[PDB]
RNA sequence: CCCGGUGGCAACUAAGCCGCCUGGUGGAUGGCUCGGCUCGGGGCGCCGACGAAGGGCGUGGCAAGCUGCGAUAAGCCCCGGCGAGGCGCAGGCAGCCGUCGAACCGGGGAUGCCCGAAUGGGACCUCCCGCGGCUUGCCGCACUCCCAGUCGGGAGGGGGAACGCGGGGAAUUGAAACAUCUUAGUACCCGCAGGAAAAGAAAGCAAAAGCGAUGCCGUUAGUAGGGGCGACCGAAAGCGGCACAGGGCAAACUGAACCCCGGGCCGAAAGGUUCGGGGGAUGUGGUGUUGUAGGGCCCGCGGAGGAGCCCUGGGGGCGAAGCCGAAGUCCGCUGGAACGCGGCGCCGGAGAGGGUGAAAGCCCCGUAGGCGUAAGCCCCCGAGCUCCUGCGGUGUCCCUGAGUACCGUCGGUCGGAUAUCCGGCGGGAAGCUGGGAGGCAUCGGCUCCCAACCCUAAAUACGUCCCGAGACCGAUAGCGAACUAGUACCGUGAGGGAAAGCUGAAAAGCACCCCGGGAGGGGGGUGAAAAGAGCCUGAAACCAGGCGGCGAUAGGAGGGUGCGGCCCGAAAGGGUUGACCCUCCCCGAAGGAAACACGGGCGACCGUGGAGUACGAGGGGAGGUGACCGGGGUUGCACCGUCCGUCUUGGAUCACGGGGCAGGGAGUUCACCCGAGCGGCGAGGUUAAGGGGGUCAACCCCGAAGCCGCAGGGAAACCGACAGGUCCGCAGCCCGUAGGGCGAGGGACGGGGUGUGAAAGCGCCCGGAGUCGCUCGGGUGAGACCCGAAGCCGGUCGAUCUAGCCCGG
RNA sequence: GGGUGAAAGGCCAAUCGAGGCCGGCGAUAGCUGGUUCCCGCCGAAUUAUCCCCCAGGAUAGCCCGGCCGGAGGUAGGCAGUG
RNA sequence: CGGAGUAGGGGGGCGGUGUAAGCCGUCACCCGAGAGGGGAACAACCCAGACCGGGGUUAAGGCCCCAAAGUGCCGGCUAAGU
RNA sequence: GUGAUCGGGUAGGCGGGCGUGCCGAUGGGGCGGAAGCCGGGCCGUGAGGUCCGGUGGACCCGUCGGUAUUGCGGAUCCUGCC
RNA sequence: CCGUACGGCUAACCCGCGGAAGCGGGGACAGCGGUAGGUGGGCAGUUUGGCUGGGGCGGCACACCCUCGAAAAGGUAUCGAG
RNA sequence: GAGGCGGGUCCAGCCGCGAAAGCGUGGCCUAGCGAACCCCUGUGCCUCCCCGGUGGGGGCCAGGGAUGACAGAAAAGCUACC
């Protein structure tokens, strides 16, 4: 069965922003994202709170190419960037410290996308 | 969403519509018995798929007690008590008495506390029973039970 | 200008072949629709001895069919409405009815032949034959039963699509055979009711808590359970909702205090009161109707049965046929006709739908919305009138449903399993100091109830009828039937069963002349147009004539490639803003000559130089010329070519199917399971039935009952876990200049829960991703992509053929 | 599944080794016939075990499409160990 | 993870059986499911695997006429149309 | 950009397009002549689309998104005509 | 106590003749109902295998072990040999 | 690709032979037999509809009883009327 990818052109529209950065900057990790988001539907990226506090220490960034999702605690300060967020993973990860952004606002806070974290 | 045609359309014009020679696509037959025919017990066409993929599907094993009898009794996880502490508080379960804290039985009403997860805090707990790791991870945190 | 003889031609020939045109034949396609199908709504929902449904025969001035009516016969009388024409489908000749209110609509009366339950008695022909009694004219005279009683008064019988209650009861089929099973308490048969029927007020459900008559909807659940434990079959309680309602006998005690029919009175009447009869002591009426209880009796204090019914009176409301209901036919062009085009205005709580000589808010019906209403019905104020009556308890006092409960056995039936219900046979209780149930029997506890007698609305099912609506069909479709259709027609009979739509705005449906025995032909007319009833459009196959090409020395499935001849043209293709053709200059891929000078070889030939020259698909330029080209029909020459579909190792086959044309004609729907492509929410996800609102089948809100998942292992009792301890390492990141590090996802160790086991080990599981939708692919069951059996089973019809027997010839 | 039969399985309305009509019935078949537009990308098999199986079916082998994962693999040859 | 089709094979080479034709297996080049050029025509013998329009060179085989290209060259044999 | 290492195909799997009837929207045409029919041109690998002329006399098409009794040469197919 | 066998009786039941009352004959048998065993193509439903140089009879090399066939790894069939 | 059958290498227990090292899970190796359902025996535990006893029933484990058509129907013939 043909493979057609989102239906959201908003994503599509992400994919090819993402595409033309790496490009432009030089660098290799937004052509990966582009490609995770790309994947199809049924076996797209979820990742819980407590995956985030297991791998991540104390002021670190994460890029999430898909849902995050409420389930466990954060004991430190981390800035997830995510395609969607739950109302309760938002919440939890405003409390303890931490921001809760989208991959424009983090292309654009980190052009190069130096120490970030893939985590899928 | 992805709304596609069905194949009858593409297969008009291909005289057999998918199932090869045209004697191929009859009855009863053609599928070696109707539904459960063959599986074994008298007739064995069908003994082999039986045998891979179905075992266990003829005989009999055990026997049942009456639902009249059957209790079956409800549970409670410690990472679950963790992680409902703000809601059970804001409701009745969770209480204070006049030294410490204090959780209760009576939420649904609850036989036994198994011991999965792990505690963060000091409680009093109450349960009709309590299993040896959850008691001993109450201790570890600074607890202790009461059974009812 | 003489002759005679030649080789290529010419050119004209017949049948026949291809193509085009004009006609004939035929009735497809298109456009249309007073007819069908489906869903909603609950409008309406039984007819019949007061002679039905169904059938036969009659009935019109001219009348065959359908429709209507019944010797008063396409109709007779009256009361209201409407407001001028009318005399059925049905476009005629003669006439009649109507303004003294018709036709039509609503309500109500009269007449109403024969058969038919068919009923005074009989039917081989829907026709015949009698009794009485009263005066031809009139009523009555069937069977079975109740009340009676030698007088009479009553009931039943037949019909009805689907829905309803009670009995009797197959085989095909599946199990890849078949016998238990399945098909199936199905098809079909018999009986009995209604607008609904049936059920229904715990000798119940449950289980440490409690519920509280019946019926219906959603879940419980493909579960408990049945079963050659196979194929398959298969509930209930509980939970969430709709709708709500409870009353009466038998007996104990009393003992005629009672009911019905007729006549004499009173009354609107509820119903009183009198004479004469029928019932009833084998008990009419009063009482009373339930769980360790209720009632009776017995003591006693209390004496709100007063709720219903009748309508002189009365108001309101529902409720008709029926009423009212805005705004341009304004000015030009086209046209047979404006509803068109252009211009200029208006109404709108009305721009839904339809009609009118073309596409209309303003021409008409209507529509949105305001109106009124006789009977008939509901509400209440008043009017006249009724049959027994509470509370609290004492008692060695009475009562509370028998071939019943229960046991055994046989047959059927059920999921009902040692534990479902029904029936037959043999036994057979207690009976208030009593009795029953609690999934094998029995003993003891505890819990819940009182059978063997009767009635009962609402919520539910159906649509032979009516109403509205539609991603339904649009005359081979859709119901079989768009129409004089269950009709014509076929069969001894049960029974079987068609075809068939359209002139035009208006009949204006061809006046008049010639020919013809006539049907008709030809001239003329109507009309925007013959569209001429053999009537909208008018395809193909097929046929005739005309035109063009071929056509009597000739060989292949009817075609393909290339080169030519005869003929025709539109301009949608091109072209004098240059067709075709002729010559010259430049670049040029792969490839690649000859003449000629020398030489080698017996020779056919070769080598060297000429020469990578002259040429060469193609890519550019310059001048001479002045009008075709591309296309199409048919046909000649040369080369090539054994039709189409099918099974089959193998088809041109002497293997099967294949005269021509047009229209029709085959993977659908539901339930369950496995996957995917996308989308929403997310440790949670999602509502079902139903309810509330609205501009009322669309829209908005509520509703988690339940289902999946969040913890598993185990036949069962039961027990009950890593939200990260170590390593390798893809992407990616960091340091760098190869190397070195970190490393989600992934992989490997280690550790935990449970079963087994003396244990060690081994299995399954454990470090959070599922759930709800839309579409697609597939599996299983159902007719399951479509057609085809011989046969098996049920109920009915037939001995005018033929076989046998009787009576009379 | 009955009649009738000087017995031939003869006759019972052109129908008889079990009539005819309607119904169950759109019975069932592993057997026969049929199954409607175009272009592109890939592209087989008739062999093993089991079946009252041999004109049928199941489990594998041979085709296609998609996903995961992340560095070796192998239809040929040379030299060797066996 | 999902969707199939296939359970009648044949020519040619190898083996067993059989008088033989054939039967039964095996190899896996071809036909089946494969156009084009040759062998007179030929399923599998030879050359050679095919989008379309053009220009050239070769293969299998062939060069008296039918029929494109030799009545080709040198040495020898046959008298039977072999 | 690469393709000496892509260009046959039965059963069969996968991808993209043409055509038919009705619905929600949007853009439009029609008595100065719609659909349908006959004869001819142009585009398109093609399924097909569109224009010219003639006949006819009242409705029809394009695009987006949905839906379906959605495509015939054949069934000793069915109905009708020859 | 209950029985078995026999003998008798008449009043149930049966038979006949008669409007009926009865009369006569049989007689607790028979018949009727319920259950248990036997016999029972009178009547039904079914089964009656496969391989096989056609089928049939024949034969079971119809599940197994060893040698050969068997092609110097593995695999390999015949109503093939022992 | 496989139910059942057969064989191999071991871990524990309790034992035998042997001075000991060692060997022993039948027969020097390769033939000597068999599903579901039901039943019988052994053994110790789980269980039977509100609770508790008694008799009886159900379940788990092991051994056994058979289908030679041996991956397992309970089963005789004729058709010349067909």
């Amino acid at each position: 069965v043909k493979r057609t990818g989102p239906t959201d052109i908003n994503l599509r529209r992400l994919i090819r922003t993402l595409r033309k950065k790496s490009n432009e900057e030089g660098v290799k990790i937004w052509k990966d994202i582009a490609w995770r988001l790309e994947r199809p539907r049924r076996q797209r990226a979820e990742v819980n709170i407590s995956k985030i506090n297991r791998y991540t220490k104390e002021g670190d960034v994460v890029i999430v190419p898909g849902s995050v999702l409420g389930a466990g605690r954060l004991e430190h300060k981390v800035v997830v960037a995510a395609w969607k967020f739950s109302e309760a993973a938002r919440r939890k990860i405003i409390e303890a410290g931490g921001e809760a952004i989208s991959i424009e606002e983090l292309m654009e806070r980190n052009p190069k996308g130096s120490g970030v974290i893939i985590m899928e | 969403m992805i709304r596609r045609r069905k194949k009858v359309r593409k297969l008009r014009g291909s005289h057999t519509h998918g199932w090869g020679c045209k004697k191929k696509h009859r009855g009863g037959g053609s599928k070696g018995g109707r539904g459960m025919a063959g599986t074994g017990k008298r007739k064995d066409q069908k003994w082999t798929w039986t045998i891979k993929y179905a075992p266990d599907r003829l005989g009999k094993r055990g026997f049942h007690r009456p639902k009249a009898v059957q209790y079956i009794p409800k549970v409670i996880n410690l990472n679950d008590i963790d992680e409902n502490f703000e809601l059970f508080k804001d409701a009745g379960i969770i209480y204070e008495e006049d030294g410490k804290l204090v959780f209760d039985a009576t939420a649904l009403g609850v036989d036994k506390i198994l011991g999965t997860g792990k505690l963060t805090r000091a409680l009093v707990v109450k349960a009709y029973y309590v299993t040896p790791k959850a008691e001993e991870k109450i201790k570890a945190a600074g607890g202790e039970v009461l059974l009812a």
